[PDB]
C-alpha cells in the first residue's frame, strides 16, 4: 500500500438484488438483515479479491467510481 | 366402561398421579445445570452481539469501542494514548464498517506489539483466530496456510486472510463484533476446537497479556500438533530403533 | 438466566461501566412489581395438581384422536408424561413470576423447543391449547395486577411455542 | 483425511514402494464393492432421523435419570443437545462408511470428545449407549431389502458395526 | 450470573419443584428492602472516583515499595493499570450489590484473576490490601446520611463488607 | 438522547424481537417517574438564575486565584462566559431529568467534554464547584423522590466531569 | 430514534431556551396516559403472529396473482420473505407506537424500502394494503375491553391507524 | 420383592456388566441418607391408627353415600374391610418406603385390586380418595420435628407421596 | 432376593404387621453396614481382570492335568470360558456386596449349581481354589473393615460350591 498502486481507492455501490436473496435464504438469515442498496468503498489493492467476494456471494454492482484520479 | 363421555377426569387425574414420579429430583445436578462453570466461558456465552446501525446516536458507540478494544485485544488493558482516533472518527460516519476498524486495529502497532514481536508465529495464528474469529484453529493445515502466507507475503495479506474471509462474512459480517462463539458447537469443528478455546480461555479475568513470566508461550501447538501427524509415529519407531541399534 | 437486574448488569458491563439513573430506575420497578408477581407466584403453586388436570382435560378435549390406541397419547407412561410437561410449563411461569423476567422460559422451555417437539414428533398445539386453558382459569384465579402479568409470561410461552 | 485408497498410498510411499498387485487387487475389489456401499451410506443418510428417534427412546426408556430435573439432559436446551450429539456421530459413521476407513471418524470426531464430555460434566458412558443403541437401531434400517437388489453385504454390516463400536469406545 | 431471585429459582429447579412459600416470603423482603438495596448501589456507584483516589492515596502511603523503581507499580502504564484493576473491582461490587447475590463476582471478576496476578507477578497481598481499603473508603459513603431518608440497613453494610471479603479472599 | 424508553426501542430492535415484560415493566416504571422528574425539572426552571449567579459566586469564592489577573476567569467576557456554562449544565441537568435518562446530558455536554477540556485550558474542578453548590442548595429546592433523583443526576454529572 | 421528550428538548435546545410550560404540560400529559400506551403495545406484542397470519390470509385470498407460478410471492422461500416484512414492519409500528414518534420507522427503513422492492419487483401497492390489512386486525385486537380496566383511549386507536396508514402511504 | 439395591443389581446383570461407579454413587448416598427414610417409616408405622381415622372420617364426611343403606361401606363387615384395606394399603406403603422401591405394593396390594374392587363393585374412584386423605394425614405426621433431630426431608416427602398417587392411581 | 431390607419386610408382611422396633434395628445395621461393602465392591470391580487372569492360572497350575489335550481345560474356548464363568462368580460377588445380602449369590449362581455341574462335569473344585485364589487376593487388595465382608462371601461361594 505504500507505492503508488497502494493508493487510488475505488467507491463502490453494492445492490444486493433477488439474484442474492435467493441465496441467502438457501444459506440462511444469520447477521441482521439490511437493505439491499449500499455503497462501499475499496483500495485498488484489494479491489479484486472484494469483488470476487461480492460477486460469488451474489449481490450485483451498479457502478463503480474512482476516489483518487 | 372407563370413560365413555367426552370428559377424561380419569385420564387426566390418573395422569397427573403417575407424573409425580416423572419429575422426581435426580441425582444432582447442582454442578449441572450450569456446565458453562466448568468451562468457565458463562460470562462470554451471556455476552450478547453488539452491532452499530450505521444511523446510530453517539451513546453505545463507546459501548460498542469498549466491545471491540476488549475482544480483539483481549483483556489487556488498551491507554487510550494508543486509541487510533482517525479510525474511530471515520467509523463514527460510516467511512469504515466496524469489518475495516477491526482491520485497523488489527494492523495497528498496538496490536503487533501485544502478540506479534514478542511470541513465536505459531502463538500469533493461534491468537488471531482466537480475537478475530473466536475460535481456536481446527487442524495444523490452518497453522501451515496461515505460517506461509505471513512469510510470503506480509503481516497485511495475513490479517486480510482473517478479516475478509468467508468465515468473518457469514458468522460476523459487516457490522457485528466479533466474539467467543467456539464455546457452542460451531458448524463443521473438531472436537478439538472447543478443547482449544477452552484451553486459550482460562478466565473472563485473565487475558492473552504480553507483559508476563511466561513469555507468552503457546498454549495449544502441542495440542494442535499431534492428532495430524502422529499416524507415522509406529514406523518411525522402528526406524529411529535401526537408527540407534546400529 | 435474564431478569431486570441481570439485565441491568449485562448492559452496564458490556460497557466497563456502573450503574447509571436508568439503570436503577428500570431496578426498581422491578423491586416494585415483585409484590403482585410474587402473589402470582404463591397462587399459581397453591394451585399445581388444579392446573395440571384441567390443561390435561382440555387438552384431550380438544385432542381426542391421541388417546386413541396406535397413537401418541396413547397409555399411562405418555399422558404421565404429558401431566408432566404441564407441571414443568406451570412451574417456569411461576418462576418467571418471581424473577420478574422469562429468563426461566427462555432458558429451559424456549430454548432448544423446536427442535426437540421436532424429533419426538410432539405437537405444538397440544401445549398451546394446555397454556390457554391456564390462561383461562389463570383468568379465574389471579385478579388485578397479578393477572395480567402472568398472562404476560403465559401469553409469551403461547407464541414461543406458536 | 484417508479413505481406503489414500491410506495404502500412504503405506505404499512411506515404505518407498510402488502399489503391490495385491494391493491394487484389494483396492480394486474395494472399488466393485464400492456400490453396495454407496447403498449402505444411503440407507443411513435416510433413515437418520428414525435412527436418532428410536435411539433416544430407548436411551431415555433404560435411564430416565437423564430427563430428570438435575439430570444431564433435562433443561430442553440440553435434550436438543443430546439430539444433535447423536447426529454427528451417525454423520461421521456414515462418512467413516463412504470413505472405508475411520480416519474421518477418529480425526474430526473423536480425538477430543471423551474430554470435552468430561468437561461438560456430561456422562459418557450415557453418550457410549447411546451410541450402541444407534448402532442397533441402524443395522435394521441397513439390511432392509425393499427397493433395491438383493446380494450378500455381511463385510458392509460388520465394518459398520465397527465403527459404531469405536466411536462408542472412544466416548466411552 | 445470578441474582438472588434466580438463585432460589435455580436450587428450586434442582429440587423439580415450586418455590416454596417460604422462599416466596423471602424474595418478597428482598423485594421490599430493594429500595435500601438500591440507595447503597447509587451510594457506592456516585462516589466511585472519590473512593477509588483514596483507596489509591492510603495503598501508596502504608505501602511505598510499588511506586519505586521495581515495584509493581511503577510506570504510568503500571499505575494505570492498576485505578483500572481497583475500579474494576469497586464495580463489580456494586454489581454485585445490586444483585444481591456473589454470583458476578465469581463469574467475572474473579473468574481468573488470581492466575492473572500470579502470572503477571503482581502481589496479590497488595490487592488485597486495596480491597481493604476500598471497603474502608466505602463504608464511610455508604453510611452518608445526607439526602437520603433515615433507616437501618446494616445488613446492606454488613452484605457490601462481605462482598468485599470475598473479592479480597479470592485475589489472595 | 435515548431515555430509558429509547433504549429499550434500539435493544430490542437489536435482537429482532418484539418487546416482552420485563422492558414494558421498566418502561412502566420510567412513566410512573416521570411525575416527580417533571415537578424537580418545574423546581429548577423556577431557579435558573439565582443558580447561575450562586454558582459563578461559589467557584469564585472556592478558586480566588481564578479572579486575580492573568488566569482565565479574570476580565468581564470570562464570567459571561462562566455564567453561560453554568446555565448550558443546568439546562441540560434539567433536559435530563424531564427525559428521565442521561441521553440529553451525556449527548449534549459529556462527549467530548474531556478534549474541549484540555484544549481551552478549563480546570473541571470550576464545573465541579459549582455543581456541588447547585447539589446542595437543591438538597432544600427539592424532597423526596424528585430531590435524591436530581441529586443523582447532578453526581453523575460531577463523576463524568472529574 | 427519539421519543416525544427528546423531540421536545431538541425543539428546547433549538431555540436554545429552557423547557416552558405548556410543553412539560403536554409531556405531563403524555406521561399520564403512559399505561394505556403500554396496553396497546402488550396487545400487539402478544397478539403479532395472529395479526400476521390474519392479515397474510386476507391479502392472499382477495389477491391471489401472487400466489400463482410466476406471482411475486409464488416460491416458498419468497412468501416466507414477504411474512418476515409482514413482522417487520408490524413491529416497527410497535415501536413508534411505545415512542411516540413515527420517525424511528421513517428514517431506519421507510426511504429505503421504496428503492429495494422497486429493485426486487415487488409491487408496493400490494404492501400497502397489507399495511392496512394488519391496520384492520391490529385495531380489532386493541378493540377487545377483555382482561383489563376500562377506559377512552381513542388517542392510540388514531394514532395507530396513523402509523400504519403512513407507512402504508410511504411505501406506496 | 425388590429394593433400589436389588433393582440396580438386576439391572446391571440383564445388562450382563458389574455395577458402574455412577449407580454405586447412588447406592451409596441412598444408605448414607437411609436414617432419614427409617424415621419416615417409624412415623408412618408409630401413627398408622391416626392417618386411619382421619382419613376414614374426612371420607365418610365427605361421601355419605358410602355409609348409607346400600352404599358400599354400611355394615359393620363392610366398614371393617374399609378399615382393614385401609389399613394394607398404608402397610405396603411404609414396606416400600423402607425398601426405597415399589416393587411390593405393586406386587402385593396393587395388581389385583383395581379388578377385585370392580367385582366387588367397590367405587375404585372413592377408593383412590380414600388413599389420597391418608396420604394428607401420614404428611401431617411424616414432617413432625418432635422426638427427632431437625433436617431436610423433601426427598422423602416426594417419595412417598408418590407412593400413595401410584396406589391411588393403580387403584382408580 | 433375600438382603437384610427384603427380609425385613417379607417377615413383617407375612406376619400382617407393620415393622416395628426391631425390623429398623436390623435395617440400620445394613444401611451403616453398607458403606465398607460399597468400597469392596468399588476394589473388586477396579481389579476385575487382573483377579480373573489370577484364578484361572490358579486353577490351571493347581490341576494342571485339565489343559492337558483330550479334556476339559484344553483348546481355547474352554479357557476364555473358563475366564467368563469366573468373571459370573466375581461379578456376583460383587453383586451381593453392594446389596448386604447372599440375595444374588443364592440366585443366579447357588440356586442349580449342582445339576449344571453335574450335567456338564465340570469339577466344583476347579471353582472352589479359584474363589480361595480371589479369597487371598483380598487380603492383599483390601484391607480394614471391608475385607471381612468380601471375605464372607467369597466364602459363601466356597461353602455352596461344597
Ligand atoms: C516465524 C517463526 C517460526 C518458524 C519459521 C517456525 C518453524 C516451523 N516449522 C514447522 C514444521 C517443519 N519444520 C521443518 C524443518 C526441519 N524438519 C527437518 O528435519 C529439516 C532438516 C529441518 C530444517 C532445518 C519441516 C520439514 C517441517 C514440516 C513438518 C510437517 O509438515 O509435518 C512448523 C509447524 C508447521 C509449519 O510451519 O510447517 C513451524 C511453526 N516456527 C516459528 O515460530
Ligand atoms: C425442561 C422442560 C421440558 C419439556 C417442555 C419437555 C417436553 C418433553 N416431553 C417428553 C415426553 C413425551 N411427551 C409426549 C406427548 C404428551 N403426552 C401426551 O399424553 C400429550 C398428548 C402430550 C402433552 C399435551 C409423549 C408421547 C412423550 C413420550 C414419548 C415421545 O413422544 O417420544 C419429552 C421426551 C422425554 C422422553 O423421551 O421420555 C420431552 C423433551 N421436557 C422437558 O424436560
Ligand atoms: C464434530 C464432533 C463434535 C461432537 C460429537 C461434539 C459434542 C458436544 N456436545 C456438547 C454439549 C452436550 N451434549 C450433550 C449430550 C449428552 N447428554 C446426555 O447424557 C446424552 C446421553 C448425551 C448425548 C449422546 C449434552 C446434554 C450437552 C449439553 C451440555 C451443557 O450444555 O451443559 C458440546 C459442547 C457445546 C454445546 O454446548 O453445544 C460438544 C462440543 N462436539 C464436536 O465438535
Ligand atoms: C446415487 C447413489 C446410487 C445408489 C444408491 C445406487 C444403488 C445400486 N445398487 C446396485 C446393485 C446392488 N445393490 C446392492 C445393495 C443392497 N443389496 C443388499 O442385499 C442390501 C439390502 C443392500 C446393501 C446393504 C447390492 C448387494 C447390489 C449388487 C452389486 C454386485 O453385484 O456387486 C446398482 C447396480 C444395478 C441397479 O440396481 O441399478 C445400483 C446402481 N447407485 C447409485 O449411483
Ligand atoms: C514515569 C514515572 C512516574 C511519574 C511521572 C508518576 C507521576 C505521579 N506523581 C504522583 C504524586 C504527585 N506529584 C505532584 C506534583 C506537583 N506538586 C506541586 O503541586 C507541583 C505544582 C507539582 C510538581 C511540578 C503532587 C502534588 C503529587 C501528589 C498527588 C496526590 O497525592 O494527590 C503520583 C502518585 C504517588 C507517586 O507515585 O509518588 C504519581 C503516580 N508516577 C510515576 O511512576
Ligand atoms: C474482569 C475484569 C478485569 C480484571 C479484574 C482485570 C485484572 C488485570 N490487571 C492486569 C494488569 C495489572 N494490574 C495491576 C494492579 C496492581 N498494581 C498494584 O500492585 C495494586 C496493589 C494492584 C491493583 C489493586 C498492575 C500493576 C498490572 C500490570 C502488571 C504487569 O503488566 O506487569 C491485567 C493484565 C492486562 C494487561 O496486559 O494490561 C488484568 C487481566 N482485568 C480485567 O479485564
Ligand atoms: C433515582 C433512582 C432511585 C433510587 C435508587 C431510589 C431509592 C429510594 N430511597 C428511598 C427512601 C429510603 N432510603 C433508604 C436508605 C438510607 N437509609 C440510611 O440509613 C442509609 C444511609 C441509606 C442506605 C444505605 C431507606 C431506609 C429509605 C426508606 C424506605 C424504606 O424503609 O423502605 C425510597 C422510597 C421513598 C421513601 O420511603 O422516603 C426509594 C425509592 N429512589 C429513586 O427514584
Ligand atoms: C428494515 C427491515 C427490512 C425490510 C422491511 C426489508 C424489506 C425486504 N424484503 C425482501 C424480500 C421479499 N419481500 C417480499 C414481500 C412481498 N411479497 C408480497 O407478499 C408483497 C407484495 C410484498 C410484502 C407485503 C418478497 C416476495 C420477498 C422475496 C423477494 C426475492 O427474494 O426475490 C427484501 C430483499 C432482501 C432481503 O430479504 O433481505 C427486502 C430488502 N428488508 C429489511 O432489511
Ligand atoms: C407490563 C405491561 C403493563 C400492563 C399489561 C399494564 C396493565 C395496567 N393497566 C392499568 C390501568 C388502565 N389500562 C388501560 C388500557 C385499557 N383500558 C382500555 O382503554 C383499553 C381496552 C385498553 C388500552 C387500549 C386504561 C384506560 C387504564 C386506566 C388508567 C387511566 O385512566 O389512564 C394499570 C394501572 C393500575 C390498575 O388500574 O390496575 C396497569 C398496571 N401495565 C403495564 O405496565
Ligand atoms: C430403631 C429405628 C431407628 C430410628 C427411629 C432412628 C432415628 C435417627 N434419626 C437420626 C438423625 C435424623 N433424623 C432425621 C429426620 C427428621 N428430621 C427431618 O427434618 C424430619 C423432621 C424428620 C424426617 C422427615 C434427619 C433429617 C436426621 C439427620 C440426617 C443424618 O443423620 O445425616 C439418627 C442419627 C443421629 C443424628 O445424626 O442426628 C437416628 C439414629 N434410627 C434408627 O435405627
Ligand atoms: C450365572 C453364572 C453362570 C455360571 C457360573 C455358569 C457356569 C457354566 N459353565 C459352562 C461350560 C464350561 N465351563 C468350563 C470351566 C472350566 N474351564 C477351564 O477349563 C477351568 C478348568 C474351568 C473353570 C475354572 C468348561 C470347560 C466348560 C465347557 C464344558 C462343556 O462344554 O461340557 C456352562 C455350560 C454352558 C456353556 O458355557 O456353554 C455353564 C452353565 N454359567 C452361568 O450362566
Amino acid at each position: 500500500a505504500i507505492t503508488t498502486q497502494g493508493k487510488r481507492i475505488y467507491k463502490i455501490t453494492v445492490s444486493e438484488a433477488g439474484a442474492y436473496a435467493t441465496n441467502k435464504h438457501r444459506t440462511g438469515y444469520r447477521a441482521p438483515i439490511r437493505q439491499s442498496n449500499y455503497t462501499l468503498t475499496v483500495p485498488y489493492d484489494r479491489f479484486l479479491p472484494e469483488m470476487i467476494r461480492l460477486h460469488q456471494s451474489g449481490a450485483k454492482i451498479v457502478n463503480v467510481t474512482s476516489v483518487i484520479s | 366402561p372407563v370413560a365413555p363421555p367426552l370428559e377424561f377426569t380419569r385420564e387426566a387425574e390418573r395422569a397427573a398421579w403417575l407424573a409425580g414420579a416423572l419429575t422426581l429430583p435426580s441425582s444432582l445436578g447442582h454442578t449441572e445445570t450450569h456446565g458453562q462453570e466448568r468451562i468457565r466461558a458463562v460470562g462470554a456465552l451471556e455476552a450478547a452481539q453488539v452491532t452499530l446501525r450505521a444511523p446510530f446516536t453517539e451513546e453505545q458507540f463507546q459501548g460498542a469501542l469498549y466491545a471491540i478494544y476488549k475482544q480483539v485485544f483481549g483483556n489487556t488493558y488498551v491507554m487510550e494514548s494508543e486509541r487510533p482516533t482517525t479510525a474511530e472518527s471515520q467509523l463514527k460516519d460510516g467511512r469504515i464498517t466496524v469489518r475495516g476498524f477491526i482491520r485497523l486495529l488489527a494492523k495497528t502497532e498496538a496490536y503487533k506489539s501485544r502478540f506479534l514481536y514478542t511470541t513465536s508465529q505459531n502463538r500469533f495464528i493461534e491468537l488471531n483466530h482466537k480475537l478475530l474469529l473466536g475460535r481456536a484453529p481446527y487442524d495444523q493445515a490452518e497453522i501451515i496456510r496461515h505460517l506461509d502466507l505471513w512469510n510470503s507475503q506480509g503481516y497485511d495479506a495475513e490479517i486480510d486472510s482473517y478479516i475478509e474471509s468467508e468465515e468473518y462474512q457469514e458468522f460476523f459480517g459487516e457490522e457485528v463484533v466479533p466474539f467467543f462463539r467456539g464455546f457452542k458447537y460451531q458448524v463443521g469443528q473438531n472436537p478439538l476446537g472447543f478443547n482449544g478455546l477452552v484451553r486459550l480461555y482460562d478466565g473472563y479475568a485473565g487475558s492473552d497479556t504480553e507483559r508476563n513470566q511466561s513469555g507468552q508461550v503457546a498454549r495449544l501447538t502441542d495440542r494442535l500438533s499431534r492428532p495430524v501427524r502422529e499416524q507415522s509415529s509406529v514406523d518411525r519407531i522402528e526406524r529411529l530403533l535401526r537408527s540407534y541399534t546400529s | 438466566s435474564r431478569t431486570v437486574i441481570t439485565e441491568v448488569i449485562a448492559t452496564a458491563d458490556s460497557q466497563g461501566r456502573f450503574l447509571n439513573s436508568t439503570e436503577l430506575q428500570a431496578a426498581f420497578g422491578r423491586f416494585e412489581r415483585a409484590v403482585p408477581a410474587i402473589e402470582a407466584a404463591r397462587a399459581l403453586t397453591k394451585n399445581q395438581d388444579a392446573l395440571v388436570k384441567g390443561a390435561v382435560q382440555a387438552v384431550f378435549k380438544k385432542f381426542p384422536y391421541v388417546t386413541q390406541p396406535g397413537e401418541k397419547g396413547y397409555g399411562d407412561s405418555n399422558q404421565a408424561k404429558c401431566a408432566r410437561d404441564i407441571g414443568y410449563y406451570l412451574r417456569f411461569i411461576t418462576y418467571s413470576l418471581v424473577a420478574s423476567g422469562t429468563g426461566p422460559l427462555d432458558d429451559y422451555v424456549i430454548a432448544g423447543l423446536r427442535e426437540v417437539n421436532r424429533a419426538f414428533n410432539l405437537n405444538p398445539l397440544w401445549y398451546i391449547e394446555a397454556l390457554n386453558y391456564i390462561k383461562g382459569e389463570t383468568g379465574k384465579l389471579l385478579s388485578g395486577q397479578s393477572k395480567t402479568e402472568a398472562l404476560l409470561y403465559i401469553d409469551h410461552a403461547i407464541n414461543a411455542l406458536s | 483425511m484417508n479413505d481406503v485408497f489414500t491410506r495404502a498410498i500412504a503405506q505404499a510411499d512411506l515404505k518407498g514402494s510402488f502399489l503391490l498387485e495385491s494391493d491394487l487387487d484389494k483396492l480394486a475389489s474395494f472399488a466393485k464393492e464400492g456400490v453396495k456401499r454407496l447403498d449402505a451410506v444411503a440407507a443411513l443418510t435416510n433413515n437418520a432421523p428414525a435412527i436418532i428417534s428410536d435411539a433416544a427412546h430407548k436411551l431415555f426408556a433404560e435411564q430416565q435419570e437423564l430427563i430428570q430435573p438435575g439430570g444431564n439432559a433435562y433443561p430442553h436446551r440440553r435434550m436438543a443437545a443430546c439430539l444433535r450429539d447423536m447426529e454427528i456421530i451417525l454423520r461421521y459413521v456414515s462418512y467413516a462408511l463412504l470413505a472405508g476407513d475411520a480416519s474421518v471418524l477418529d480425526d474430526r470426531c473423536l480425538n477430543g470428545l471423551r474430554e470435552t464430555y468430561n468437561a461438560l460434566g456430561t456422562p459418557t458412558q450415557s453418550v457410549a449407549r447411546a451410541v450402541q443403541l444407534m448402532k442397533d437401531a441402524a443395522m435394521v434400517h441397513l439390511k432392509s431389502t425393499a427397493n433395491v437388489t438383493v446380494g450378500d453385504c455381511s463385510s458392509l454390516y460388520s465394518e459398520a458395526a465397527t465403527y459404531f463400536d469405536k466411536a462408542a469406545a472412544s466416548i466411552a
